[PDB]
């Protein structure tokens, strides 16, 4: 559903679905090549 | 009839193999998404 999200401080606006992503233990999110946030890791259960 | 024919059966391989041309559609594709690329990375500038 489209949320107005606050992740860690990281604001934004969108619709969160579950994702295949491989994040590295340390990254908290990811962005695409133009620097647009793309995928978020949820700081309480870790979840990409 | 048989060189028209030989010319047309060489047409598949010089338009694929010495290149020179078949590179400006590449160009105008390249160009317009290179542009749009820019301006999306543009909104990651702090400007001052
Ligand atoms: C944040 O707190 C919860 C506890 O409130 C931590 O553990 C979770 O506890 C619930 C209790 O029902 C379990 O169902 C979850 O599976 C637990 N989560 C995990 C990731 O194991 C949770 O880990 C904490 N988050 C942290 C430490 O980042």
């Amino acid at each position: 559903k489209c949320v107005n999200f606050n992740f860690n401080g990281l604001t934004g606006t969108g619709v969160l679905t579950k994702s295949n992503k491989k994040f590295l233990p340390f990254q908290q999110f990811g962005r695409d090549i133009v620097d647009t946030t793309d995928a978020v890791r949820d700081p309480q259960t870790l979840e990409i | 009839a048989n060189q028209f024919n030989s010319a047309i059966g060489k047409i598949q391989d010089s338009l694929f193999s010495t290149a020179s041309a078949l590179g400006k559609l590449q160009d105008v594709v390249n160009h317009n998404a290179q542009a749009l690329n820019t301006l999306v990375k543009q909104l990651s500038s702090k400007f001052g």
